[PDB]
Parts: structure tokens; C-alpha cells; sequence
């Protein structure tokens, strides 16, 4: 099936910045909704940010709204987030997702609304 | 002349997802703004294309795969997806260009004393190819080998929903219809209204 | 490749009505988001109208606004431009522009007034108004 | 890669008996313990009944002992369910499982200590 | 006559990689199977094929024990049969396979406020490991099937790192695991109970 | 498939102690339940001592508790009963009989010391007393 890989984890000093990364080795994800989730230690996953398939629209949560950036590159088969200014509230395990592009925007919180869900890397602000 | 989109989805018969229809839609404009209604479609995905922006598209034809599946099955119906259903019933590629909608019919397709009707493939010598369709009834062995079911080892290959009104949304019965827009290098003829 | 031969220049007078026809030859027109682009001498290209594939989505430029109409028959591969009203402003060359579908769908808005973005053109037609 | 598969569901009247199998294809079973498990309509799954390999050591909750018995017939691949005096609240749709023989009771319950889960068979009882 | 030395493999200071899991070969000896299902500490003790009770009862051929660590939602692939990156890339089961599956959490050690990344795992291989099978090469991995080098693109690094940090909930806690197969074959028993 | 010859049978006065021997020709006995079992005239066969296939887990009947107990050493391929203060109503015919472990291990507590379990037996050895 369609393995989901996070690249570019670490551990940032707070106000920095640092870019996230996911590819599907050998699945195209030309057509597919890509988009990043977030699990805090002790709290369940949340929402960070989501692109789709041409980049026609970007949907980002209330927390990381203008410091977080997301992006992709068909060619690449890769999608980005872009951290800047992180909190020690950032610190959490970033999961990759791919989906469909939904007609209602509100349909992007992990469930049936995502259709695979990467192994996850590990963000720190320390 | 509209395109016959009410002949697919709210229709009446729905066909088992291992024996799933399709109809063929070309010659016709098609209003898929009748489709723009979040809380009926509780899955309202496109892959290749937006679903917003479908009106403003033109498409040498359009095709509609029509089946069943249960709740905790409908997310098996997406591209590169494995699973039962996804393996053995109805396949996507990869470069699937399309939606998928999928809404909740317990109301019409689930019974108190449950409705057995709707059927799947659970057993198969190899996977689906994508939009592939396998109609056999056969009885399964793991060798390869014929075989009367009465027998050890040998399984009938197709085994039901049960449809009850009393589950909770995983086990209700969902009907899915999948559209695929084509793209042949033909006369464009099914486009957006006006 | 999809090739775009526009016709319907003339000499108007203040006032009267022009329609321009943009025919695709070779590759259906049907799959492209189609503008019309103008160039008044020594002025730089601007676009003048905008339509969406199917026609659902279309845009008229601001100095064009409630006089010029655009509209399509993909039946004969054709886009029209229907001009109304002529002023002498509105003395340029006049061309068609194909961006394919899907393409043109990146962009958010009903279609695109960018010459920049189209690409594939027309050689043109000239429409001279009278003072 | 295992596909438990369920049999012997339908409704039956309070008191009645039923009995349930499962199997699976090709996939000896006979080192796997083997269970059920109960999804009652409002309440979330529930542990039923498990048997060792070999069968010398069977659990049932305590909602259960004495009225529901587990075997297992290797020669056959299957396990069974034999449910003798239901009440309606057994109505439910009844899962099958296979895993190791755990050393401790973690076949009680702990869904996720067994590694797999059949697509489960609806019995009501009225 | 000598007892099976368990505290050797399963208190060892150091513990393998999932990809080049190692495995040390238990004979000629007396095994007290009570040392490890007395102790509290194990996260799964599960067997196949026998019960752990009465491990002491029996005898065996050989006794062959395999270590390595994976993360915590890992711990469910080390199972006969199993799919998932684990189970297909690196360490598989046989079906018909007798022995019992060992884990238990290591935190406190493996696991850094820092993060230790020294733990990999394969992610990418062209078809399954037969079971009992292991790959330790560390060759750029290419869909296409070709010898590629890393900066190209469709070209890949074929084994990932575990990220082990002490802030984690349990199922990114690394774990280190044993897995036991015990051995019946024509020969003399060379590994049996206590008395 | 495990072969089983006994031995060491022979005729005390009451109050002695005799070893009997169940060595295991051809197949190794470490991999089976053994038990002994011993028969009469007017006396059906009845259990008298069973040992796992490590001898963690050994067993003794009524009759001989007290008096008769049982070890194996696996690696001599031998099992041994031992019987001290030897009655006249302990005289009969002693066979030993094996089992396979993982057959054996299917039924609860320790071995068996039943003559229906145990189908592989030896022919025999001669105990009067
Ligand atoms: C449905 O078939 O019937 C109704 C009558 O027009 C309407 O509300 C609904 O949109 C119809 N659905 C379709 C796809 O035509
Ligand atoms: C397998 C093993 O030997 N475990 C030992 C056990 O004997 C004891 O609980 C203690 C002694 O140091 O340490 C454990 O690791």
C-alpha cells in the first residue's frame, strides 16, 4: 500500500525555523490532498495544515495560522511544512497525510476524511 | 438536454460492490451543483480535479460506477487502497482522475430483521486490476484446485452484509457512486451548464 | 496542437456593434479556458474578456464592463466576443488566447485576463471606430 | 494477512441457542489462540470467550460464563461459540479474533494484545 | 549440566536493529523458563505452539533466541503472519511458528531527552524477507529496479531511523524484544526444564 | 518411532528395594511423557509412577506412595522407578510407556498415570515379591 514518510525532523531552538518534508517512494501523489497533522504528548492528534492536489487552495489551524507554511511539488512528489517562530507548544510528533480533495473544507480531520497517515518524525523546541 | 445524474444517485436498486454498474454519460450538459450538499454526501471526494470548480470543466465522457459497501468500508473506496473491497471488488489507480461520493442509506437499505442481500468477494487467486469487475461464483480452494463446497478446504468466495437497523454508523449500509471524467482527445461532450 | 484564427475586424462608427469569432483549427477549443486580448498602437496587450471551459465561468474587463459579451458554442469550436456601444478607445487589434483546462483551473477566479498566462494565440483581427 | 471469517449469525428467541464458527484461508490456526468478542449496539467492544492452542486453558467474562461455551477443532481450522440461553442483551454483532497464548490474562479484554479481528456476524435474540 | 544463559541475551547492555536482528543459539543446557515469567516487566508474553506454564515440562532440540528493538506500535508485527513494514521488511514469523514473542519497555535506557536515532529499520525493499530471513545490505533503493545514487530523484536510502525521545507517549517508546523459537528435530534434546 | 525396553525386574523378600530401567531404544525418550504401569492376574493394569518429559512435573498412584518414586535421565535415554519396602501385592509385571509432550501437555496437571493415555509401551519386566 501507500507508505507515507516524514523527513527533516530535529530539534529547533525556539523562534527558529525548520522546514518538515513527505514522499511516497514510488506512489504518485499528482492527484491526491496532502496535509500535516500534529500529536502534543498527552493530548490527541491535531490538525496543522492541508494543500491540494494543484496547490488551488491551503487550509492551516487557528495555532500555526502565519508562521506555519505549507506547500508541494508534483515533480518532486513532495509536500513541505514550513515552521517559523515555534513555541515550546510545538513540540510533537508531525504526522504526513493524504487524502482526497474534498468539496466542503471542513473535511479534513484525520478519520475517513484522510486516507493514509504517515509513520511520523519528531519536532522539539527546546 | 441534462445529463442523467438523477438516474444514478437517487435512484432505487443498488447493485453489491463485487457485481458494481456503470453507466456511461456522454451527449449531455451536466449540473454537478446538484451534487454540492455536504451533509447528505458524508464522503464528497475528488481526486485530479475540484469538485468546486466542475461546472467550468468540459470532458470527452463521464462514468458512474454505482455499489454497497458498509460504513467501516467506504474508505477502502480511494486510490491505491488495500483492503477486501479495495483488493477484490472495486479498484482505483493511482492516477484516478474523479470523486467518489458515498452517503448513508439505512433508512432504505437496512431492515430489523437485516437485509443479506448485498454481497462481497472475499477470496480471490490475485488481486483486482483497476476497474476491473469479477462477477464469478466459483467455489474457492487455497491450491487452485476444483472443488464442491461441502468439502474441506473449499469456500464459496462471495459472503454478505448484514444490514440491521439497530449498528451504529460503521455497520449501516453506505451507497457509493464513483465518477470518472474522461479525457480522450475527442469531441468534448458533457460540459458544465451555460 | 490547438490553433486559434480570429475573424470579424471592420470599420464601425461610435456606437454601433461588432462580433468577433475565434475558431480553433486542428485540436477541440472545448478543453481550454479561452480570453480575448486587445492592442492599441503603441499600448501594451490587455484583456478584454474571459470564459471558462464550459462557459459557466466567464469575466469582462473593467473599460469592457456592460457593453462587451462573451460566449462560446463548442459544438463549432468556436468563441465569441460581442461588442457594443464602440468608442474609439476601443480601436486596437483584437486577439484570442487558449490555456488549457485543469491548467487554468490552478488559478482561483472565474478564468484569466492575463496575457501572461495563455500562452498559445491567435494571429488577430484588426477593429477600427470611426470618431 | 490472516482474514478471519465468521459464520452462524441470525436471530433466534430469548432462551433459544445458536451456535457461531470461524475460520480462515489456508491459515493454520492450530498455534493461535483463538476468541470472540461482542460489539453490543451503544457500547463499545467487549471480550467474550478465548481458547488456548491446544485448548487445555478457556476464559470467559463473567457476563457469559456458564451459558456460552468455546472449542476448537484443529483438524477443521475453526473455532466455535455455543451460546445456550440468550437474553437480549446479547444482541450484538459478534467478532472473531486469533493471537498468541498470552503467559498473563491479557486475552481478557485488550483488544489489541490479539493480532487479528474478523469482520464480525450480527446475532439478535428477542 | 550448565543453566541456559537467558541473562545474557535478555539483559544484555547493547540490543540490535530491527534490519540486522541477531540471533544466538541456546544448547546444551538447563532452562528455568520460571526467570522469565516471574519477572513483571514484560509488556507481551505470548507463545505459539505451546503455553509458557509449562515450558519447564518440556524439552527441545535447541532453543534459538533473536533480539532487536523496535517502537512500541511496532510490538503487534512481531507475529506470525503479520504485514506492515516490520514483518515484511525485517524480521518475519512462519505461520506453524512454536515459540513465544518477548517485549518490554526500555525508556530509560534507548530513549534521550536528545532523541536516539541509532535504532533504523528497513523501509524499502523489492518483495517480502521469507521467514527467518535478514538484510542487512544498506544499498540506494530505486522503484524503477536500476542502481541509482542518493541526490537523483525516485532514488532512496532503503533504511529509516527510529526517533526515541523521552517525551513520548508509549507507542514511539522504544521497546526491546525477544523472540524464542524452540527446535524438534531427530537428534537428542540438548535444552530441557529445570529438574 | 521410540522403542521401549524394560529392565532391572527381578525377586525380593517383602521389604526390599528394587530399580527398574526404561531405556529407550531408537527414538530419543526426551521428547515423551513417560509412565509406569504395572499388571497381574485377577488385576487390571493399573498407573503407578509418571514423569514429564524434563521431570519437572512427576506423579505417584495411591498404592505406591510413600514407597515407590520416579527420575529420568534424558541424556542416558533412561527412565527409573524406584520401589522401597516392597509388599507381596506389589508383585507383578511393570511396563513402562511414553507419550509424546506435546500430546501430553494438552491435559492438565502433572503427566498422566492413565493406562488408555501412554499408546506406545514396552513388553515388560518380572517383579515378585
Ligand atoms: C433527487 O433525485 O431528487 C430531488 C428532486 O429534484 C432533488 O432534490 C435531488 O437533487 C435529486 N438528486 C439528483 C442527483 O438529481
Ligand atoms: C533473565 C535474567 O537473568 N533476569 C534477571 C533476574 O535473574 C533477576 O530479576 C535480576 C538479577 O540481577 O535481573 C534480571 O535481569
Amino acid at each position: 500500500q501507500v507508505q507515507l514518510v516524514e523527513s527533516g525532523g530535529g530539534l529547533v531552538q525556539a523562534g527558529g525555523s525548520l522546514r518538515l518534508s513527505c514522499t511516497a517512494p514510488g506512489r504518485t501523489l499528482k492527484n491526491f490532498a496532502l496535509g500535516w497533522f500534529r500529536q502534543i504528548p498527552g493530548k490527541e492528534r491535531e490538525f496543522v495544515a492541508a494543500i491540494t492536489f494543484n496547490a488551488d487552495s491551503s487550509y492551516y489551524s487557528d495555532t500555526v495560522k502565519g508562521r506555519f507554511t505549507i506547500s508541494r511539488d508534483n515533480a518532486k512528489n513532495t509536500v513541505y511544512l514550513q515552521m517559523n517562530s515555534l513555541k515550546p507548544e510545538d513540540t510533537a510528533v508531525y504526522y504526513c497525510v493524504a487524502g482526497g480533495n474534498h468539496y466542503d473544507s471542513a473535511r479534513y480531520f484525520s478519520e475517513r476524511e484522510w486516507d493514509y497517515l504517515g509513520r511520523g518524525t519528531q519536532v522539539t523546541v527546546s | 438536454n441534462l445529463c442523467p445524474f438523477g438516474e444514478v444517485f437517487n435512484a432505487t436498486k443498488f447493485p453489491s460492490v463485487y457485481a458494481w454498474e456503470r453507466k456511461k454519460i456522454s451527449n449531455c450538459v451536466a449540473d454537478y451543483s446538484v451534487l454540492y450538499n455536504s451533509t447528505f454526501f458524508s464522503t464528497f471526494k475528488c481526486y485530479g480535479v475540484s469538485a468546486t470548480k466542475l461546472n467550468d470543466l468540459c470532458f470527452s465522457n463521464v462514468y458512474a460506477d454505482s455499489f454497497v459497501v458498509k460504513g467501516d468500508d467506504v474508505r477502502q473506496i480511494a486510490p491505491g487502497q488495500t483492503g477486501v473491497i479495495a483488493d477484490y471488488n472495486y479498484k482505483l489507480p493511482d492516477d484516478f482522475m474523479g470523486c467518489v461520493l458515498a452517503w448513508n442509506t439505512r433508512n432504505i437499505d437496512a431492515t430489523s430483521t437485516g437485509n443479506h442481500n448485498y454481497k462481497y468477494r472475499y477470496l480471490r487467486h490475485g488481486k483486482l486490476r483497476p476497474f476491473e469487475r469479477d462477477i464469478s461464483n466459483v467455489p474457492f480452494s487455497p491450491d487452485g484446485k476444483p472443488c464442491t463446497p461441502p468439502a474441506l478446504n473449499c469456500y464459496w468466495p462471495l459472503n454478505d452484509y448484514g444490514f440491521y437497523t439497530t449498528t451504529g454508523i460503521g455497520y449501516q449500509p453506505y451507497r457509493v457512486v464513483v465518477l470518472s471524467f474522461e479525457l480522450l482527445n475527442a469531441p468534448a461532450t458533457v460540459c458544465g451548464p451555460k | 496542437q490547438v490553433q486559434l484564427v480570429e475573424s470579424g475586424g471592420d470599420l464601425v462608427q461610435p456606437g454601433g456593434s461588432l462580433k468577433l469569432s475565434c475558431v480553433a483549427s486542428e485540436g477541440f477549443l472545448a478543453y481550454y479556458y479561452v480570453g480575448w486580448f486587445r492592442q492599441a498602437p503603441g499600448k501594451e496587450r490587455e484583456g478584454v474578456a474571459c470564459t471558462s471551459s464550459s462557459g459557466y465561468s466567464t469575466d469582462i474587463a473593467d473599460p469592457a464592463k456592460g457593453r462587451f459579451s462573451i460566449d462560446r458554442d463548442n459544438a463549432k469550436n468556436t468563441v465569441y466576443l460581442q461588442m457594443n456601444i464602440l468608442k474609439p478607445e476601443d480601436t486596437a487589434v483584437y486577439f484570442c488566447a487558449a490555456i488549457d483546462q485543469m491548467t487554468a483551473v490552478r488559478s482561483q477566479g472565474p478564468c484569466s485576463m492575463t496575457p501572461n498566462d495563455y500562452h498559445d494565440w491567435g494571429q488577430g483581427t484588426q477593429v477600427t471606430v470611426s470618431s
